[PDB]
DNA sequence: GCTTGACAAAAGTGTTAAATTGTGCTATACT
């Protein structure tokens, strides 16, 4: 056909659907031939293979089996197609609530029980929308909330709802957090998740011809003038520190890791000049003092940022 | 200050990951390739705590008891057996 | 695009008598029903039925209101 | 010139409780 969805219609259309006493017995077949699987696969462990003739109907009851299964499923497909239609425009595209719709579906013939005596389309709507309704909370979201937030989301717009018809107005965050028993600084928490994400590439000039992607900022751009300062700044350390000692200037240079970008401790700084950590704590703050002295801080005063 | 350890994925594809040598080299790791691999050195740890997956068959063990699922099969040799 | 102007009325279930009555003095009027091959008033709703929906097989439940749904409803 | 012991803040580790997150499930009949 022209459309996608009507194509696949098409094809679902072209099988027959069943009636109760067809949906037993394409139950009973399913589970007869997972059984019959089951006990061949024991023979596989201790062997003892079957004569020639049990061998062969076996080999049968099991292709009969997933013959059932995919028509019990082929048959109902119609009644997945029938749920999704009312869950559209919710942010999932239909061929996507249709297909998760047949993963419940397919569910359902697994764990669906023939002897309860319950038409099948009973048991298996269950599993068919809570396959769209979890799928939809796993999905629709470009970032994804997990299902108990998407809960709880949901349950917060109903509240709101029902007391918005209620009120004749939109309720505060006080009747909303006191409508559902949690917190108001909560209820604020959980409308911060529910915000959805915009598309950079809308246009909003409105004859502006722009796009707003391109009006985003880089904000990790290097700056040129800083660079250039910063630059300018480490040169004017090197020579400050040229006025301290060999050893002033190495403690220094060590303990803020300067050279190599690596901070290094009290203790360690001792390692390497063979003195105690205190002994290091002293050297500091006396060439800390001398760097405070105005001489030497009087040219690095303009960088303080 | 690094050491390069050497992964095989189950397809036979090589990866050469470079790690910090103080650190303790993993036996598996998920790869370039989207494959799970494993180190060419001695190990090979450990099960990696397996619980297989739920199956058909299980759900329906859990209703079926097996006696029902031997009468129902006799039920269904027998319709075979008639010609 | 394609259609016979005249098979619609035939659509209606309109004879080809009232076709000749009303339409009078149109030259081109009676020239087109003599062109039209569609025989039948529910076999003209169906030539207009495959080009409308088409991939759809239709049904003389749906080729009926088809067209009464269309316009008239 | 530098070291020693006492000492408290700060930083890591390991152990546990609380929380967050994933998954299974719901049987009038409904195509």
């Amino acid at each position: 056909s022209a459309d996608s969805v009507r194509a696949y219609l098409k094809q679902i259309g072209k099988v027959a659907l069943l009636n109760a006493e067809e949906e037993v017995e394409l139950a009973k077949r399913i589970e007869a031939g997972l059984y019959a699987t089951q006990k061949l696969a024991e023979l596989a462990e201790k062997g003892e293979k079957l004569p020639v003739q049990q061998r062969r109907d076996m080999q049968w009851i099991c292709r009969d089996g997933d013959r059932a299964k995919n028509h019990l499923l082929e048959a109902n497909l119609r009644l997945v197609v029938s749920l999704a239609k009312r869950y559209t425009g919710r942010g999932m595209a239909f061929l996507d609530l249709i297909q998760e719709g047949n993963l419940g579906l397919i569910r359902a013939v697994e764990k669906f029980d023939y002897t309860k005596g319950y038409k099948f389309s009973t048991y298996a709507t269950w599993w068919i929308r809570q396959a769209i309704t979890r799928a939809m909370a796993d999905q629709a979201r470009t970032i994804r909330i997990p299902v108990h937030m998407v809960e709880v989301i949901n349950k917060l717009g109903r509240i709101q709802r029902e007391l918005l018809q209620d009120l004749g107005r939109e309720p505060t965050p006080e009747e909303l957090a006191k409508e559902m028993d949690i917190t108001p600084e909560k209820v604020l928490e959980i409308q911060q998740y529910a915000r959805e994400p915009i598309s950079l590439d809308q246009t909003i000039g409105d004859e502006g011809d722009s796009q707003l992607g391109d009006f985003i900022e880089d904000s990790e751009a290097v700056v040129a003038v800083d660079a250039v300062s910063f630059t300018l700044l480490q040169d004017q350390l090197q020579s400050v520190l040229e006025t301290l000692s060999e050893r002033e200037a190495g403690v220094v240079r060590l303990r803020f890791g300067l050279t190599d970008g690596q901070p290094r401790t009290l203790d360690e700084i001792g390692q390497v000049y063979g003195v105690t950590r205190e002994r290091i704590r002293q050297i500091e703050s006396k060439t800390m003092s001398k760097l405070r002295h105005p001489s030497r801080s009087q040219v690095l005063r303009d960088y303080l940022d | 200050p690094r050491q390069v350890a050497r992964y095989r994925t189950d397809n036979g594809e090589e990866f050469d990951v470079p790690f910090a040598d103080d650190a303790e080299i993993p036996g598996t790791w998920l790869c370039r390739n989207g494959l799970e691999g494993t180190l060419i050195e001695g190990d090979v740890p450990e099960p990696k705590k397996v619980k297989p997956p739920r199956t058909h068959w299980d759900m329906l063990l859990e209703r079926r008891s097996v006696e029902e699922l031997e009468e129902l099969l006799k039920e269904r040799l027998d319709l075979i057996k008639a010609k | 695009r394609r259609q016979p102007v005249t098979v619609l009325l035939k659509a209606l279930g309109w004879t080809n008598e009232q076709i000749v009555e009303r339409f009078g003095f149109s030259e081109i009027m009676m020239g087109t029903l003599e062109k039209d091959t569609t025989s039948g008033t529910d076999e003209a709703l169906l030539d207009i039925y495959r080009k409308l929906r088409p991939g759809e097989p239709p049904t003389k439940e749906s080729a009926q209101t088809l067209l009464e749904n269309l316009f008239f409803k």
